């Protein structure tokens, strides 16, 4: 419901936040390959910003 | 005669630069301030492959260099 | 170039090189991937359809940086995550001059 | 506080067992299990099984 | 077009050697034979199968269609020497000559391969031709024509480091090593199981998994065995798919000394009716037997048949005769007693196995050089 | 000193190599000790930025 | 047997020729090694087949069949121009087709190393044709 | 007879040796060397030399008057001293450099990393580079 | 030549040694398992 709202615009640093928390919660709710893929989307998301300083 | 010697120095450098064995571990590091006055016969795949530049720093790098040196 | 070179009785053939398309980048990727240590179940068309019409030189860069990303993990095979991060790296380098 | 203590308890236990077994054996070869059962502070069933596994 | 070509030789093995198993094989052998326009490779099996009551027209119309398809290319050659490409004649009818050779016998192979081999300067086509040789020499089990260009291909491989031909020939030499009694090589060649493309010879990746477990349960004892097939994951998911594969693994690693011959009964009865194990399944069984008996007898020295009858199975006399033959076979040194009910072990077996293999290879090498040195000077 | 060139006259090559000898052996790997260097000229505009 | 540009053994006192020496220099090949283009072939240009057909019809067709052109009676062609974005196969196609049609690939762009290998560096650039008459099936290729 | 003849051959070196470099060889018992006197010679060789020890490019001992191949040298001929040998380290540590993470990491993977993990490149199929070039403004 | 005067007339072998062990007794030994699991 929200990634469609986010990738329609330009912003990228918030995709980091939502994909990161989804990589937390699928590990929490015991879905290991989906947590892997949701982490991988964040891995390739984080290599597109000049300043992700934290 | 001043340029012929530098010329054959470059020739010998290229010729022993090319065929080591493709297995002899000898890494060659070169560095100049000027990356414009280079005959591109060096800068070919096989001889000098990776290109690295050292640009001027920026705000975060200024902070880090300050924190280190000071 | 010169208009005096462009006399029609001077050059015989003039040959265009378009930037590569989806199938063209797919062929380029299936050539340059043939030297790595890949893994089954990899989708190359996703990788080709994440490129913004890259050059014929840059896909080789994607393969080499995929090799580097597999190397830093102390791994011996190359999976699609390394390719996607290599796509991110090359598309970050695309804004360098 | 660890998310998985199965790894840490069970597998570090699966190490620390033979980390004790190198202690209890290094003195002497012809060793009886019924007196080493007290030094290991454990029943001898999993001693026989785990040491056969060793 | 030799990709579906392996099921042919599969059924060639599967039909004739079991006597009662001779109906479904000849059914879908017909279903594969009267299409693809197959003519040559089945005259022996035609003398092994039935009369095929009308051989008169039903196959001669097929070979006439083959003649049309053949000399349309042999009258395309003059149309392709009009514009000499990369010898478009030979580049066209190389794979179509292997179509003709999928029809034909190995003479079309031995001339068309070496014909089109010296055409190209791009070695990928050479690699494809070498694949063609390896496959058809595997079809006629010509285990000597293929070992030439295994080496001649690894020369064409190892100008550096690649993906394609390295992993492909890993699969190819793995099948050749599992063809002969070579098991640690089969495990080392089947080590990969990661980038082994869903192929025509890998007609199921799952069958590739079954083979690489059916030789890795022999090859090494335990100093990578748990780490590959137990601590691994990419193999673990697909062995988690089939029950029977995971069955014997967790059996033998669990040491369930009675379900072993159940698992081995299923795997062995499939091993009977499976190709490239035909001189192999007999030594396989005693190999598994001694490999289980090793890890049994290693832990205990005060053991007997009174421990066998309840944790291993029944027929104490069968235990007796089996261990008697296997111990007196110079294998698994441990000494057994009569009615005092004692099976004692020899605690190191590393005195004469030290001395053993050197004399056992020097025997064959000296016997070689005897005759071969007396070959010269008449 | 000079500044730099597109290699106009062949004599300027040797001056540039001499200046790079200076630039190397004032920084190098074997660092100097106590060698204070006084440098004077009219117009430092014509000097090499590497110096 | 006294070829031009061949090493001979010379005795020292009388200066007499002693023996012809092998391992000739191959200056064109040395220049080629100095240049060191990527050596390519057909199978690594996948995705540009129409341009392949064009260069076939304009280069492979004069070499293998001059008399098709001389029967149809037009000028056999002599010039190819390649354009596109930089980095889309401008080199591998030329080098590869020149490799398959068996022509001595020559890339003289701008060095003076090259100007020493060709001639003595004296006056002009046309001496590449003097070295191209000796290896007559050859192709000359250039950058921007 | 033969062994004393072998050692009577061996009077050739003894203390006037001059150093050429091996260039080429015609065939068995005939080679080509170019001296450090600038010129280049067609010489004969001794039957003493084990022929494994030659034919890339080796500093080789020549006779003065006869100017012929005599002996092989061990690898030598200074690399401006040689390889700094004990203590000529610049004494600069890792954390002394501040904030150069991409560049330090890249120079690491280009130089320091293939120095050790050589066999990973042969398995992954990376073709690690031969030479690396740095540049930038002065300072 | 070599007329050899006539008044008179792995893959195969190591597992034939092993097959000489296998020959007379228990040829297709797979069922005798299931034969004797219920005997005793
Ligand atoms: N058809 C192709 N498919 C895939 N990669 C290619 C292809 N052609 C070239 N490359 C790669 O792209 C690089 C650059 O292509 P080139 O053929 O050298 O064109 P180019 O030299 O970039 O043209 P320039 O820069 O204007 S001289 C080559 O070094 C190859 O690695």
């Amino acid at each position: 419901q929200l990634l469609r709202e986010l990738k329609k615009m330009d912003d990228k640093a918030l995709l980091v936040e939502v994909q990161l928390l989804e990589s937390k919660t699928y590990h929490a709710l015991s879905n290991l390959p989906k947590a892997r893929a949701a982490l991988t989307s964040a891995r390739t998301t984080a290599n597109a910003i000049y300043c992700p300083p934290k | 005669g001043a340029d012929r010697e530098v010329q054959r120095i470059l020739l010998e450098l290229l010729n022993q630069m090319d065929g080591f064995d493709q297995n002899v571990n000898v890494k060659v590091i070169m560095a100049t301030n000027r990356a414009d006055t280079l005959d591109p016969a060096l800068l070919r795949p096989g001889r000098l492959d990776r290109k690295i530049e050292f640009p001027l720093p920026d705000r975060r790098q200024k902070r880090l260099i300050f924190s280190t040196i000071t | 170039l010169d208009s005096a070179l462009l006399r029609p009785g001077r050059i015989d053939r003039k040959i265009e090189f378009p930037p590569p398309n989806e199938e063209a980048r797919l062929d380029i990727l299936k050539i340059h991937s043939r030297k790595m240590n890949l893994t089954r179940g990899i989708n190359l068309r996703k990788i080709a359809e994440l490129m913004p019409g890259a050059s014929g030189a840059e896909v080789k860069g994607v393969c080499t940086e995929a090799g580097m990303y597999a190397l830093r993990e102390r791994r011996v095979h190359v999976t699609q995550e390394d390719f996607e991060m290599a796509v991110a790296k090359v598309m970050q380098k695309d804004s360098e001059k | 506080d660890d998310p998985i203590i199965s790894t840490h308890l069970a597998k570090l236990y699966d190490n620390l067992l033979e980390q004790n077994l190198i202690r209890v054996i290094e003195p002497f070869s012809r060793v009886q299990i019924e007196h080493i059962s007290s030094l290991i502070k454990l029943s001898k069933a999993d001693v026989e099984r785990k040491l056969s596994q060793m | 077009p030799k990709n579906p070509d392996l099921r042919i030789a599969q059924l060639r093995f599967l039909l004739s050697l079991p006597e009662h198993r001779g109906d479904a094989a000849v059914r879908d052998e017909l279903m594969a034979a009267v299409r693809d326009n197959n003519m040559a490779p089945y005259y022996e099996a035609l003398c092994k199968s039935l009369d095929w009551q009308i051989d008169v027209d039903l196959l001669n119309k097929m070979k006439k269609a083959n003649e049309d398809e053949l000399k349309r290319l042999d009258e395309e050659l003059e149309d392709a020497e009009k514009n000499l490409g990369e010898s478009e004649i030979r580049d066209a009818m190389m794979a179509k000559a292997e179509y003709l050779c999928r029809i034909g016998d190995k003479e079309g192979a031995l001339t068309a391969f070496r014909k089109t081999y010296d055409k190209t300067v791009a070695l990928g086509h050479r690699l494809d031709i070498v694949f063609y040789l390896l496959r058809i020499g595997l079809f006629y089990m010509d285990n000597d024509l293929i070992t030439r260009n295994t080496e001649k291909a690894k020369s064409l491989i190892e100008e550096g480091g690649d993906w394609d031909r390295r992993n492909r020939l890993k699969v190819y030499q793995g099948l050749y090593c599992v063809a002969i009694r070579d098991f640690k090589q089969a495990a080392e060649l089947f080590l990969d199981t990661v980038s082994t493309f869903t192929s025509y010879e890998l007609m199921d990746y799952k069958t590739f998994v079954t083979y690489t477990v059916y030789v890795s349960m022999i090859a090494l004892e335990r100093p990578d065995l748990r780490e590959k097939v137990i601590k691994g994951a990419e193999i673990l998911e697909v062995l988690h798919s089939l029950p029977a594969v995971r069955q014997y693994l967790f059996s033998l690693y669990e040491c369930r000394y009675s379900v072993f011959f159940q698992s081995l009964a299923v795997v062995e009865q499939e091993m009977k009716k499976d190709w490239l194990f035909a001189p192999h399944y007999r030594y396989y069984v005693r190999e598994m037997r001694i490999h289980a008996y090793s890890q049994l007898l290693e832990s205990y020295r005060s053991l007997t048949l009174g421990y066998m009858a309840e944790a291993f199975g029944v027929g104490v006399e069968f235990i007796d005769q089996e261990l008697s033959r296997f111990i007196a076979a110079g294998r698994l040194h441990c000494k057994i007693d009569k009615v005092n009910e004692i099976v004692e072990t020899n605690r190191p077996d590393s005195k004469n196995w030290q001395y053993q293999e050197t004399i056992k290879k020097g025997d064959l090498l000296l016997n070689r050089v005897q005759k071969l040195s007396r070959v010269i000077n008449m | 000193g000079g500044r730099r060139f597109s290699e106009g006259t062949s004599a300027d090559r040797e001056i540039q190599r001499t200046l790079m000898e200076l630039l190397n052996q004032m920084d190098g790997f074997d660092t100097l000790h106590r060698v204070k260097m006084i440098m004077a000229t009219n117009r430092p505009d014509t000097l090499d930025p590497a110096l | 047997d006294v070829t031009p540009n061949c090493r001979v053994a010379l005795r020292n006192d009388s200066y007499t020729l002693h023996k012809i020496l092998p391992n000739k220099v191959d200056p064109l090949v040395s220049l080629m090694m100095v240049e060191k283009v990527p050596d390519s072939t057909y199978e690594m240009i996948g995705g540009l087949d129409k341009q392949i057909k064009e260069i076939k019809e304009v280069i492979e067709l004069p070499v293998k069949h001059p008399e098709l052109f001389e029967a149809l009676g037009i000028a056999q062609p002599k010039g190819v121009l390649l354009y596109g974005p930089p980095g889309t196969g401008k080199t591998l196609l030329a080098r590869a087709v020149a490799h398959h049609t068996d022509c001595t690939f020559i890339r003289v762009s701008g060095s003076e190393l090259v100007q020493k290998f060709i001639g003595e560096g004296a006056r002009m650039v046309r001496e590449l044709f003097v070295m191209a008459r000796e290896h007559a099936p050859s192709i000359i290729f250039m950058d921007e | 007879e033969f062994l004393h003849a072998q050692e009577e051959v061996k009077r050739i070196q003894s203390i006037p040796l001059v150093i050429g470099q091996f260039l080429e060889a015609v065939d068995q018992n005939t080679a080509i060397v170019g001296s450090t006197t600038g010129s280049n010679y067609y010489v004969r060789i001794l039957s003493t030399i084990d022929r494994e020890l030659l034919k890339p490019n080796a500093s080789v001992a020549l006779h003065k008057h006869s100017n012929a191949l005599v002996d092989v040298l061990p690898p030598e001929a200074d690399s401006s001293i040689m390889m700094l040998t004990s203590d000529q380290k610049p004494d600069v540590m890792y954390a002394d450099i501040g904030g150069m993470d991409i560049q330090k990491q890249e120079v690491r993977e280009a130089v320091e990393l293939p120095l050790t993990h050589f066999e990973l490149y042969k398995q992954i199929g990376i073709d690690p580079p031969r030479g690396v070039l740095m540049y930038g403004p002065p300072g | 030549m070599s007329e050899k005067k006539q008044p008179v007339d792995e893959d195969n072998w190591d597992d034939d040694n092993v097959e000489d062990d296998f020959s007379n007794q228990l040829r297709a030994e797979l069922e005798k398992h299931g034969y004797k699991m219920e005997t005793s």
